[PDB]
């Protein structure tokens, strides 16, 4: 089915598949904030699973491959989402509508300010590029299918389709050929930074875990243990 | 694993 | 800047000529491997490569235009990625093996000699396998290595605009190479994307190798050189 | 300064 969709239908499908924006249980210590972030992430994870199943090509994969891809990519996916909805709040991270944190509230947790700064710099970059919603959804699907793919032709064929869709959107927006290729590259290089940020976030989350205090859901612990 | 169950359901 | 003025062909020429040499390890075949001694080999080798990497980065168009602090930051951020993409590249024609050096060609089973290392060998091998399947070309490899140098640290920053201009030039160069090679227009954007997506995997391996290296330091497995200690501390 | 900082000059 995925290989048969048009560019516009790929976009329509991904837009349709988008997960809800969730609220946190907010109403400020190292523990309370982390509880908030991990509580939010756990609930987001459940909606991410439904969304993945709606990314074209993904339900074609074995359950085992679906699990591996999600285990590798879940924090990357949460983070690009966070960056996307923070785009229009310079110097702030919109974890949720009722949880808009600035770089300084990141200092409320050891090691967290550095991660916030990377998240904020990426938001700034999206803003600089005037990243579009259609492009964002494409990039998010690329993360899902790409991050764990080396650890299969079908995945790579689907990936190429999404590249075609990105280029379609850019051509439709009036960009020259040269501009399309440059922008595609700019967009994909951000995925390097998003990988970096997930790696750092994973190590952090892991430290929080061993230190007890902040309780993580069974699901979060399991996703976490797949990276160790 | 919990992820298994969520994918099927 | 003169970098922005270079043609696609001159860009490729500059990068190919700037390529560092393949170095030998201090491997001693009179002695069996231990965890310590194998880690010693890789770190001694990395240290000697770093010096050549610095000369190389100075010849990447646009890099000399940055302040010393910017050059330091980019290299601190990308050094292990740059070492690893080179490793994967030279391992290409050795399926199942990692050519750290001509005198140090290791399979995954030798990686097991160091705790937590086999996981990393497997990722490196899978990436080499991927280069092989894509039939990555030397001209593409040099472009990708230069992209890593300029990109990895770029969002940890005016001249940031300059760097992005240079990065755009390298994109034009990649496209130029693929077209020259006869790839259709669709194939060009599809390959560009396949090539850049690999940089996400390279970043992953670098982060995992950085944590592994830090582990060996803190367990006193091997003494890292002062330069290595400095590059590492930039990540902690 | 860093060792890296000095190598960049030499
Ligand atoms: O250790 N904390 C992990 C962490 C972090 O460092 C930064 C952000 C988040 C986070 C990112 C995106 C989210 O949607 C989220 F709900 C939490 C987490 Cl869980
Ligand atoms: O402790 N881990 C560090 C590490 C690794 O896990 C894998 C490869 C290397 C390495 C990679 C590329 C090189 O050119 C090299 F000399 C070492 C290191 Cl230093």
């Amino acid at each position: 089915l995925a290989l048969s969709l048009t560019a516009d239908q790929m976009v329509s499908a991904l837009l349709d598949a988008e997960p809800p924006i969730l609220y946190s249980e907010y109403d400020f210590s190292e523990a309370s904030m982390m509880g908030l972030l991990t509580n939010l992430a756990d609930r987001e994870l459940v909606h991410m699973i439904n969304w993945a199943k709606r990314v074209p090509g993904f339900v074609d994969l074995t359950l085992h491959d679906q699990v591996h891809l999600l285990e590798c990519a879940w924090l990357e996916i949460l983070m690009i989402g966070l960056v996307w909805r923070s785009m229009e709040h310079p110097g702030k991270l919109l974890f949720a509508p009722n949880l808009l944190l600035d770089r300084n509230q990141g200092k409320c947790v050891e090691g967290m300010v550095e991660i916030f700064d990377m998240l904020l710099a990426t938001s700034s970059r999206f803003r600089m590029m005037n990243l579009q919603g259609e492009e964002f959804v494409c990039l998010k699907s690329i993360i899902l299918l790409n991050s764990g793919v080396y650890t299969k032709d079908h995945i790579h064929r689907v990936l190429d389709k999404i590249t075609d869709t990105l280029i379609h959107l850019m051509a439709k927006a009036g960009l020259t050929l040269q501009q399309q290729h440059q922008r595609l590259a700019q967009l994909l290089l951000i995925l390097s930074h998003i990988r970096h940020m997930s790696n750092k976030g994973m190590e952090h989350l892991y430290s929080m875990k061993c230190k007890n205090v902040v309780p993580l859901s069974d699901l979060l612990l399991e996703m976490l243990d797949a990276h160790r | 694993k919990i992820l298994h169950r969520l994918l099927q359901d």
